[PDB]
Formats: structure tokens, C-alpha cells, sequence
RNA sequence: AAAUAUGUAAGAAGUCCUUGUUACUUAAUUGAACGUGGACAUUUGAAUGAAGAGCUUUUAGUGGGCCAUUUUUGGUAAGC
RNA sequence: GGAAUACUGCCAGCUGGGACUGAGGACUGCGACGUAAGUCAAGGAUGCUGGCAUAAUGGUUAUAUGCCGCCCGUCUUGAAACACGGACCAAGGAGUCUAACGUCUAUGCGAGUGUUUGGGUGUAAAACCCAUACGCGUAAUGAAAGUGAACGUAGGUUGGGGCCUCGCAAGAGGUGCACAAUCGACCGAUCCUGAUGUCUUCGGAUGGAUUUGAGUAAGAGCAUAGCUGUUGGGACCCGAAAG
RNA sequence: GAAAUUGUUGAAAGGGAAGGGCAUUUGAUCAGACA
């Protein structure tokens, strides 16, 4: 026998293809596993994995969040890459040129970009243009903005939001939430 | 397009070149080793002549075999048997001796047999049952390029170069020695020499520092 | 595919380690040591044979 | 269909053999096997027959003969590991034997040449045997283990 | 140890190196020759049982 | 579908994956929200602080509607002008002709001030305003016209 | 006053220099805290090991335990 | 005085007998031997010879013989138990459906989203189409009247993939999304401060505070579907004494 | 026209249960490959 020192037959814990069942996605993955096995550019390696990501680990990036990244010092001519959908944001009033390479572009997001004469590019098109990801800015969206993560870690003195359905006065605002009704949290 | 034999040439010749370096190197250690020995032999005699007593330097290096199986071990020695990479019965690993490992040894005397291994037995441990750790895996030695590939960084480009780093506890003993996968010995062939293993050597058992009698044992297990 | 042990397969013995050829050529493994005869101090003996 | 077809078939191309490294080097015989030596046949048609050894053939067999006119055994092939080699020896320097090889025993009753050869060799031997007395008798009588005899202990 | 270590680092570096400033564990003893002049070994035996009382 | 369900897999084991010792029995905790203040109080303080007792005033016959008053931040506002008509006004931003926006008509009740509207003038018709809302609007040279 | 157990430390989140900020603090541009600028790289600061490390969500069963060496309480004692 | 031997250790000294194994399937590697051509035991067995070509080897089965083997199911610290159910066999026989839900995931669309109450239409309970609303989301906080989210490049610091620049490389610098840590700013509540003014008691600017919120700080949601989990229901199946 | 369970016929085993595991003898039985 062997005094094992670590659990035996353990799966690595990382996805290895997507869980998704879309041909096109499965082709894009066919593409990038090639580029990652054969170019040693780090970029391709990052993208291959982001393709496996599930819908939550793929929050949407907004065209305004995009506009801001180009606002970075030295970055205005880079092509932003988004391994996810890109969405619209009527809150910005002035969107730049550039070239966004994503998986999906919503109707309005695509318009906004193009209306300022920019380009919307699919990843494979991005690949042919930049097989080492030359001159690319990868953007991810805000993961812990999800409504769900509000209720993670609920406990005393954590400040976290009840899993609650109806929600007004007289829904969980009494004994335990104020000094004058037993105690507070 | 050359490379027919063209780069076979600038390769085979280059390969010849290394054997050359290995050849003169192995010739050197052999000098090293016997004159080192002889020197001691004359130390001892010279002192006797002088009416003095030559006490040797205490051993810098030991060889530990795990002797106990895997069940009913208390936690503190159990950790140590892991840290010394002895996690299976009869496996063995080399240990460089200092206060800070000597105490480790103390903790596990009931579970091991160790002693001072000779050149002979370090040599045949490595030639026969010696394996490297390469992206884990555990790779038979059997060619010198396997070593130079990994240990070469530190000098050390041959199997005898390995051995030499071990036995002399070299400047790079830690990497040299960690590179070697724990040896996996069989049970002794002659037997254990005793009716009950789990008392100290000094009481007619098998465990603990049994000093230079370690070689007789290991050789029967290798 | 099949580990061969140098300690009994001359071929690979000589693959690793080219010194092996001359080691054996020059006997070496039976090297005759320099014959000197220092004698030990009476001190040393006296106390060896003491009670 | 009763069964879906597989999506993949094996190829029916056979491979070639890896180039094996196994030189067929000659068999050196145990030192007790020099020609002229009497042999005991441990197995076979002529099992327990005491027989003269004549020539190591190229297929490693031993060439022996009775002589036929002594004990009935002809010029023959015998395997070296089914034979006890005794210590008693006749001189065989008068016996030609050059003729006899593997093809000479290729199957392809008895051919007059065989019947002739046997007489030419055996005459040379008999000439020799007769020198030491009782050999011919020794040669003409079967070996067998008698109660008590312990082979791992007997000198032959 | 640090203020000392920065010291002998300058005292080294700006001389021509031979740094060497990590701590090492108690090392085993080197060879040595013990003498007898004025010191011949005294031979001791074990001692009989006795009762003091 | 029954097909993919874990009971299909539990067939053949004795206890249906509910345990030999502690069984699966009718209602060990009691039913429902029972024991809230006793054997289930640890789970209710944490996870549900604030559950028991009362706070403010009762309101008999409250009519949601009375309080209907959706909010729109300056954040948007320009959204309430149709796309094509919009760019028309952003350029050529002026008094004499500035867009009227009836936020009531767009179904909002109060304008709040979340952030930055270009220096185009707007005429903003609302029921209520954030003090900032009005301020910011004015800083672009528009105003707010109170309606109903 | 042991032995066994037990807290902390063994560096880049480190050491040193020059001198900004304040409503705290000083008799005091004194201190305190947070800084800008500069100098020293892996023998950069013990050992051994590391089939890597960190992190998040959600859910089962369980919530009768018994035994051995050693320490040990009650009991004359116990397969207590 | 000068040897021998024992004992322990070494040899990349030589050599015999016996057992198991023969994975791999062109070549490719590291070598060895030779003046060389070649050769080889050097990244896993080949050569030579015989017998049978069929129940001979092999499978199955019955029996015999060596050794071994208590009755399952259950609850239990502990069962083969002098614990319980079970004489036998067939057939039936137990975690379901629904309302509303958590986490996770797949898919549509995305600051939105949801055609199916209804209308239109039909090859008629389908498929196809759709106006107005509504629901959840896009704002919070307060018991409430109520008020309601940019000092700043939507901030500073520190880690940070990736990318950009230099360099042959090692490296150095530039930028740094997600995420984490920390200090701040904004909105409401609480408390303090109370300007310009006033139907002289209204108004509440402004600047603050070991207080406080399920908040802001370039949106992530809505919907369908699945496994697991949650509550109500006969609620996995059979069972009281009773009312 | 299953099974429990039964009759007959054939074959086999049986010194206080039977049934089972590894292995082989013996009997019965049979696939395949060869050309
Ligand atoms: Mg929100
Ligand atoms: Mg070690
Ligand atoms: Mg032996
Ligand atoms: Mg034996
Ligand atoms: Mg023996
Ligand atoms: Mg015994
Ligand atoms: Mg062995
Ligand atoms: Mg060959
Ligand atoms: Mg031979
Ligand atoms: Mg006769
Ligand atoms: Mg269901
Ligand atoms: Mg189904
Ligand atoms: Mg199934
Ligand atoms: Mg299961
Ligand atoms: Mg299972
Ligand atoms: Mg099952
Ligand atoms: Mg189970
Ligand atoms: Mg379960
Ligand atoms: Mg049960
Ligand atoms: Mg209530
Ligand atoms: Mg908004
Ligand atoms: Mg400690
Ligand atoms: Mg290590
Ligand atoms: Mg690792
Ligand atoms: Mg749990
Ligand atoms: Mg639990
Ligand atoms: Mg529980
Ligand atoms: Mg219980
Ligand atoms: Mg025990
Ligand atoms: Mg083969
Ligand atoms: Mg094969
Ligand atoms: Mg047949
Ligand atoms: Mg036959
Ligand atoms: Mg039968
Ligand atoms: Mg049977
Ligand atoms: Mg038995
Ligand atoms: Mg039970
Ligand atoms: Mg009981
Ligand atoms: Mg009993
Ligand atoms: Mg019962
Ligand atoms: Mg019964
Ligand atoms: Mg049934
Ligand atoms: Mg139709
Ligand atoms: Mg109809
Ligand atoms: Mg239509
Ligand atoms: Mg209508
Ligand atoms: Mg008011
Ligand atoms: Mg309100
Ligand atoms: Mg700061
Ligand atoms: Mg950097
Ligand atoms: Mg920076
Ligand atoms: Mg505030
Ligand atoms: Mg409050
Ligand atoms: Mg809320
Ligand atoms: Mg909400
Ligand atoms: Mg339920
Ligand atoms: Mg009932
Ligand atoms: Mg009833
Ligand atoms: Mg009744
Ligand atoms: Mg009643
Ligand atoms: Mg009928
Ligand atoms: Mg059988």
C-alpha cells in the first residue's frame, strides 16, 4: 500500500470543451485549440478557455465599457476582443471608431459601433487578422454584479440580503434588524 | 535540402564530444575516490605510529529504507515519513545529515533502517533502480542525455556525475537528490537476519541506524 | 519500452559511462596498494592489551 | 437493418515486422562431448543403448553409430540433451565421417548407400573397440538404473 | 541578522564577491586527531551491587 | 423526465439514498414554519433576521396607484426622443428651438439626476424633479416645466 | 521546577537615504500616520517536501458509537 | 623474525545449472566491435526440427479428490445467532404529479424581456400572425411625511491575465479588464451645523459625525427547459389507540 | 400453454443435510482454426 498524501484520481476541475452543444461554437473551439497548440502566443491560450466558459462566467460587455478601455493611455487603436455578447448603452453619447471582435453583438450594440464607422468582427475573422492576437485588448464583464451573488454569504453582521419574495415593511425588518426589537443582525 | 547525414554529422560528432568529457570526468572521480580513501587509511596508520588516535569525520550522508507498512502510524512520524518521500514499504531515499535532518531521523527510527552507504551500493542503486522525476512521470535513467537534460543545469551530465554529486554530498545535493525518484527495493533476499524486525538493530531487531551494515541489507534488496 | 540493467548488459554499461572500458582494461577493480610498514606506538599497543 | 453499421472500420493492411536483432550463433557443446566418446541414450527408439559419438552436425545433432553390428544401432542423429556422456572413449582418427551431414538424413526401405556407409564406418570402429577387452560387450548391452543407483551421485 | 547581512554583502561585493550569507544547520564533525601525550586512556569497568543505608 | 431522474438509479439499493439510520419519515421537524422560535430558531436568525414581531404603522385600504410615480434619470432622458429625431437635436442644440419631452407622456413620474447630459438645451415636462435633476438640466440651458 | 505538548519570527508586503501632506500631536516643521524621489536581486537570507496554489456556490448522509496502548475520575470490583 | 590463514569489504574478474516471461511490429535513438567493408547480444524473440491436423489442445457440463466456504434481509457498538420477516412459484407491488421556490446549466433576446387572457388565421385542440395592457427588470432609503445617486479622466493605493514598447535572449518599462485588499466620494435614514430670505415661523443653503441601509460609482435582466434541493398537498409504500 | 409442484424413462451421486469457491482426473458434450 501507499500512504497517499493527496486524493487519488482527481479531475482537474477545469472545463475542457464547452458544455454547450452549438456547432459553430464547437468550430470556433476547433480553431483556437489549433492556434494555441501551434503558436505559443498566450492570447490564443486565454481565448480557447473563455470559449469553454458558461453563461455566468461570460457577463456581457457594454459598448460604453468598451469606449472606456480605448480611453486608456496608448490604447485607442487596439482592437477590443470580447468572448461573449456585447450590449448597448444609451448612456454614452459619443462612441469611438475601432474594431470589436466578439461572439454576439446585440442589434443596437452593432448599430452603435457601425454608426460611428467601426467594425464588428467574429472571432475567426479576428484570428485571420491577428493569429497571435497582435494589438488586441481583451475585455471581461462584471461577474459579481449578478443578482444571485447578493445572497451569497448571508449570516449575522454580513450585510447580504435575505432570500426574500414579497418585500416591503413588515417583510423581515423587525426582531433581529433593529436595536428596539430584540437585537440587530 | 541537406540534413541527409549533414546534421547527423554535426550531431554524432558533437555526441562523441560529450562522451569524451564524460570519459575524462569519470576517470577523474576514480582518482578522487581512491586517493581520498587511501588518505584515510594512511591517516589511521600515521596516528597509530604517532601514539595518537585518528577519529574520522562523522558521516555526511545516510541511506534510509522504510521498513514498516502503511497502517497504524502516529501522525508526527507519519508526516516525516512523507517529507522524506518514504510512503511505501521498502522504498528508500538518500538523506544529507545535519542537526535539522538528524532530528527527522530520530522521529522515525521505529519505521526505518538506515546507515552509511558505500560507493559500491550508491553506484548499483543508481545503475539498476534509478529513475528521474521529469514533469512528474518517473523516467528510467538508461541514457545520459536524460540527466543532462534536467540536472545538466548544475553541472552533472551523466549517471556517474549523478552518483558523484550524491556520495560527496555536493554543493547541489538537494536538486541532484530530489531528482532521483525514491528507490523501490524488493524484500531482502537472504532475509532480514532476525526473527522480529520491529526492535532496534542494537537489540537484535532491524530498525534504526545500523551504520555500515546498511549495505549488506540494501544490496540484498536491490 | 524495456529497461536494461547496465550491471549486467555490457552494451548499455558501455553506453552510459565510457570509463568502463579502460577501468576493466587496466584491471583497476583489483588495484594493488603501495606496500608500506609503519609500526604503531607501544603506547597504542600497551593500552590495546591492557585490562 | 438488424444492426447499425459501425462508423469506423479497422484497416486490413498487415504491418511488417520490426527488424528483429537475434543472430543465430553456434552451439558450443559441453566439454564431455568429444568424439570417440561412448554415450548413453536416455530417450527414444534406442533408449538405454550405449553408442559411439562421431560428429557434431550443423543442425546441432550428434552423429552416432552402434556400431550396428554390435548393438543394432545405425548411423544416426541423436539430440545432445538426451544423452549421458560417459568417460570411456575410443580413438576415432581412423573414421572418415566427412561424408555425413544434414542433407544426408533428409527424408526425401534402406538405400544401399546407407547400408554401405554403415559397413565402412563400423569396420573402422570395431578395429578399435577390440583393442580394449569387454568394450564390445559393454557396447552391446543396455544401460538401466538398478535399485539403489542414484544418478546425481553416480560417475559415468 | 539583516543589518549584519547587508554589511558583509558590501564588505564582499565591493571587494570581489564570495557572498555566502544563508544560515546552515549544525554540521557533522570533521576528522580530527586526538593525542595521548599526557593522556593515556584509563580503563573503566562496571561496578558491583552495594547497599549504602 | 423520469428517464433522467435519480430514483431510477436508486432502484436496487435498500434505502433510496435516504439512509439506514435516520430513515425518511413523515415530518420530523414538524410541518411548515413550525418551531420558528424554538428548534428552528438558529436557521431563522441568520437567513431571516427580522422575521418576528412588528415595525411601523398599519395603513388600512392602501391603494397602490396613489403612489404611482416611476423614475427616470437624466442618465437616460434623451432616450425618450426617437433615434432619428434625436441626433437632429443634439447637433443644433439651442434655445428658440429645443425639444419638448413630455416625460409624463412617456409614463414617468419624477426625474432624478444620475449623470451628465450633453450641453444641448432640452425643455423637460415632468411631475416632479430631483433638485439636481432640475439643476443639471438648467446647466445645459434647458428648463423644467411642471405639469399634471 | 522538567519531559511531551504550545505563541511569534526566519525579508521585495524587505532594509537604508533624501523630505511632502494634516484639522491629530509637540515647547517647537517636534512627532505620528500616509506618501513622492534614490541605493542593494535571487546564498534575497535555515531544513525537508510540494501529482500545484487560491477561491465560490450548492447539496447528501450523520448527529445511539464501541475497542487498544498511554494519561485518568468514580467504584472492593466488573466483559462496570 | 618472516610468512599463511580466518574474518569483513571490493572488482565496470570469469564461468555452470534451473525457473517465469517474449509486450512491441518498416525505418528513425544512445552505442559496441573492426584498418575498412561490414558486424552486433545496442529504442521488447528469433532460428532450426518434429508430432497432430482432431475432440488431439481448448470450452462447457456431471462426478470424484485437496484445501477452503455458517442464512439472507434488517435494526444495531456488535448477528450464523437461543434477535425479527421469509414453506414454495407466478403475476401485481413503493420518491410521483402539481403550486411557488434556491443553486447550477443549456438556449433565445438584452436595458430589456415575456406571441398562446384575448384577437387574427387555419390543411382546425397543431402550426402561423398580433393591438393594448400587464408582470418581472432598469433606484434606493425611511415607521412615515418624504428625499433621491460624478470634487475627480466615475477617484487614490497594492496585486493582477492579456496586450503594447525595447532587447538576440534574460529581462526592463508602458497600459492594465475580471477578481481581491484598502482608503475615499455620491443617495437615503439618524444626529449636528442653520447662509441668502421670510404672510415671525416658515424655509433649509452649506459644511460636518466611532452612527446606519437588502444602495450609486459606463446597467444584467426577462423567458423557456433540465438535474438536484425547498414548502404545501394522500406527498416514497403499507400501519394506531382515537375524534 | 412459463413456474412452483408431479408421474414415467435415461444418466449419475449419496457412512449424521444439501448447495458453493480455486484447481485438476474421469465421463458426456461441443465451437473454432486448419487446408
Ligand atoms: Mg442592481
Ligand atoms: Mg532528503
Ligand atoms: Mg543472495
Ligand atoms: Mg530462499
Ligand atoms: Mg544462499
Ligand atoms: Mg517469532
Ligand atoms: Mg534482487
Ligand atoms: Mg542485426
Ligand atoms: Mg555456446
Ligand atoms: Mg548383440
Ligand atoms: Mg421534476
Ligand atoms: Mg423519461
Ligand atoms: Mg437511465
Ligand atoms: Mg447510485
Ligand atoms: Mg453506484
Ligand atoms: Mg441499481
Ligand atoms: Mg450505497
Ligand atoms: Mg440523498
Ligand atoms: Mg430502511
Ligand atoms: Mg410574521
Ligand atoms: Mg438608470
Ligand atoms: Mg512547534
Ligand atoms: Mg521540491
Ligand atoms: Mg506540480
Ligand atoms: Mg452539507
Ligand atoms: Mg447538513
Ligand atoms: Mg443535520
Ligand atoms: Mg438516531
Ligand atoms: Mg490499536
Ligand atoms: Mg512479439
Ligand atoms: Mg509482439
Ligand atoms: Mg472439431
Ligand atoms: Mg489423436
Ligand atoms: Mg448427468
Ligand atoms: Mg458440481
Ligand atoms: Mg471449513
Ligand atoms: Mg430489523
Ligand atoms: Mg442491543
Ligand atoms: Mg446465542
Ligand atoms: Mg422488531
Ligand atoms: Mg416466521
Ligand atoms: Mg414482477
Ligand atoms: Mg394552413
Ligand atoms: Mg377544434
Ligand atoms: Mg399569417
Ligand atoms: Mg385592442
Ligand atoms: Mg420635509
Ligand atoms: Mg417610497
Ligand atoms: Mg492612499
Ligand atoms: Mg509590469
Ligand atoms: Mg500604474
Ligand atoms: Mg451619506
Ligand atoms: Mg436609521
Ligand atoms: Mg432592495
Ligand atoms: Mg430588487
Ligand atoms: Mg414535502
Ligand atoms: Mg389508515
Ligand atoms: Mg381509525
Ligand atoms: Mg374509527
Ligand atoms: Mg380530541
Ligand atoms: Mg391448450
Ligand atoms: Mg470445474
Amino acid at each position: 500500500g501507499i500512504d497517499h498524501t493527496s486524493k487519488q484520481h482527481k479531475r482537474s476541475g477545469h472545463r475542457t470543451a464547452p458544455k454547450s452543444d452549438n456547432v459553430y461554437l464547437k468550430l470556433l473551439v476547433k480553431l483556437y485549440t489549433f492556434l494555441a497548440r501551434r503558436t505559443d502566443a498566450p492570447f490564443n491560450k486565454v481565448v480557447l478557455k473563455a470559449l469553454f466558459l458558461s453563461k455566468i462566467n461570460r457577463p456581457p460587455v457594454s459598448v460604453s465599457r468598451i469606449a472606456r478601455a480605448l480611453k486608456q493611455e496608448g490604447a485607442a487603436n487596439k482592437t477590443v476582443v470580447v468572448v461573449g455578447t456585447v450590449t448597448d448603452d444609451a448612456r454614452i453619447f459619443e462612441f469611438p471608431k475601432t474594431t470589436v471582435a466578439a461572439l454576439r453583438f446585440t442589434a443596437g450594440a452593432r448599430a452603435k459601433i457601425v454608426k460611428a464607422g467601426g467594425e464588428c468582427i467574429t472571432l475567426d475573422q479576428l484570428a485571420v487578422r491577428a493569429p497571435k492576437g497582435q494589438n488586441t485588448l481583451i475585455l471581461r464583464g462584471p461577474r459579481n454584479s449578478r443578482e444571485a451573488v447578493r445572497h451569497f454569504g448571508m449570516g449575522p453582521h454580513k450585510g447580504k440580503a435575505p432570500r426574500i419574495l414579497s418585500t416591503g415593511r413588515k417583510f423581515e425588518r423587525a426582531r433581529g434588524r433593529r436595536r428596539s426589537k430584540g437585537f440587530k443582525v | 535540402a541537406e540534413q541527409v547525414a549533414a546534421e547527423r554529422a554535426a550531431r554524432k560528432a558533437a555526441n562523441k564530444e560529450k562522451r569524451a568529457i564524460i570519459l575524462e570526468r569519470n576517470a577523474a572521480y576514480q582518482k578522487e575516490y581512491e586517493t581520498a580513501e587511501r588518505n584515510i587509511i594512511q591517516a589511521k596508520r600515521d596516528a597509530k605510529a604517532a601514539g595518537s588516535y585518528y577519529v574520522e569525520a562523522q558521516h555526511k550522508l545516510v541511506f534510509v529504507v522504510r521498513i514498516k507498512g502503511i497502517n497504524k502510524i502516529p501522525p508526527k512520524p507519519r508526516k516525516v515519513l512523507q517529507l522524506l518521500r518514504l510512503t511505501r514499504i521498502n522504498s528508500g531515499t538518500f538523506v544529507k545529515v545535519t542537526k535539522a535532518t538528524l532530528e527527522l531521523l530520530k522521529l522515525i527510527e521505529p519505521y526505518v533502517a538506515y546507515g552509511y552507504p558505500s560507493y559500491s551500493t550508491i553506484r548499483q542503486l543508481v545503475y539498476k533502480r534509478g529513475f528521474g522525476k521529469i514533469n512528474k512521470q518517473r523516467v528510467p535513467l538508461s541514457d545520459n542525455a536524460i540527466i543532462e537534460a534536467n540536472l545538466g543545469k548544475y553541472g552533472i551530465l551523466s549517471i556517474d556525475d549523478l552518483i558523484h554529486e550524491i556520495i560527496t554530498v555536493g554543493p547541489h545535493f538537494k536538486q541532484a537528490n530530489n531528482f532521483l525518484w525514491p528507490f523501490k527495493l524488493s524484500n531482502p533476499s537472504g532475509g532480514w537476519g532476525v526473527p522480529r524486525k520491529f526492535k532496534h538493530f542494537i537489540q537484535g531487531g532491524s530498525f534504526g541506524n545500523r551504520e555500515e551494515f546498511i549495505n549488506k541489507l540494501v544490496k540484498s534488496m536491490n | 519500452v524495456l529497461k536494461k540493467n547496465p550491471l549486467k548488459n555490457k552494451q548499455v554499461l558501455l553506453r552510459l559511462n565510457p570509463y568502463a572500458k579502460v577501468f576493466a582494461a587496466e584491471k583497476l577493480g583489483s588495484k594493488k596498494a603501495e606496500k608500506t610498514g609503519t609500526k604503531p606506538a607501544a603506547v597504542f599497543t600497551e593500552t590495546l592489551k591492557h585490562d | 437493418s438488424a444492426q447499425k453499421a459501425p462508423k469506423w472500420y479497422p484497416s486490413e493492411d498487415v504491418a511488417a515486422l520490426k527488424k528483429t536483432r537475434k543472430a543465430a550463433r553456434p552451439q558450443k557443446l559441453r566439454a564431455s562431448l568429444v568424439p570417440g566418446t561412448v554415450l548413453i541414450l536416455l530417450a527414444g527408439r534406442f533408449r538405454g543403448k550405449r553408442v559411439v559419438y562421431l560428429k557434431h552436425l550443423e543442425d546441432n545433432t550428434l552423429l552416432i553409430s552402434g556400431p550396428f553390428k554390435v548393438n543394432g544401432v545405425p548411423l544416426r542423429r541423436v539430440n545432445a540433451r538426451y544423452v549421458i556422456a560417459t568417460s570411456t572413449k575410443v580413438s576415432v582418427e581412423g573414421v572418415n565421417v566427412e561424408k555425413f551431414n544434414v542433407e544426408y538424413f533428409a527424408k526425401e526401405e534402406i538405400k544401399a548407400e546407407r547400408v554401405e556407409d554403415q559397413k565402412v564406418v563400423d569396420k573402422a570402429l570395431i578395429a578399435e573397440i577390440k583393442k580394449t577387452p569387454l568394450l564390445k560387450q559393454y557396447l552391446s548391452a543396455s544401460f538401466s538404473l538398478k535399485n539403489g543407483d542414484k544418478p546425481h551421485m553416480l560417475k559415468f | 541578522r539583516v543589518k549584519a547581512n547587508a554589511a558583509k554583502r558590501a564588505e564582499a561585493k565591493a571587494q570581489g564577491v564570495a557572498v555566502q550569507l544563508k544560515r546552515q544547520p549544525a554540521q557533522p564533525r570533521e576528522s580530527r586527531i586526538v593525542s595521548t601525550e599526557g593522556n593515556v586512556p584509563q580503563t573503566l569497568a562496571p561496578v558491583p551491587y552495594e547497599t549504602f543505608i | 423526465p423520469s428517464r433522467f431522474t435519480k430514483t431510477r438509479k436508486h432502484r436496487g439499493h435498500v434505502s433510496a439514498g435516504k439512509g439506514r439510520i435516520g430513515k425518511h419519515r413523515k415530518h420530523p421537524g414538524g410541518r411548515g414554519m413550525a418551531g420558528g422560535q424554538h428548534h428552528h430558531r438558529i436557521n431563522m436568525d441568520k437567513y431571516h433576521p427580522g422575521y418576528f414581531g412588528k415595525v411601523g404603522m398599519r395603513y388600512f385600504h392602501k391603494q397602490q396607484a396613489h403612489f404611482w410615480k416611476p423614475v427616470l434619470n437624466l442618465d437616460k432622458l434623451w432616450t425618450l426622443i426617437p433615434e432619428d429625431k434625436r441626433d437632429q437635436y443634439l447637433k443644433s442644440a439651442s434655445k428658440e428651438t429645443a425639444p419638448v419631452i413630455d416625460t409624463l407622456a412617456a409614463g414617468y413620474g419624477k426625474i432624478l439626476g444620475k449623470g451628465r447630459i450633453p450641453n444641448v438645451p432640452v425643455i423637460v415636462k415632468a411631475r416632479f424633479v430631483s433638485k439636481l435633476a432640475e439643476e443639471k438640466i438648467r446647466a445645459a440651458g434647458g428648463v423644467v416645466e411642471l405639469i399634471a
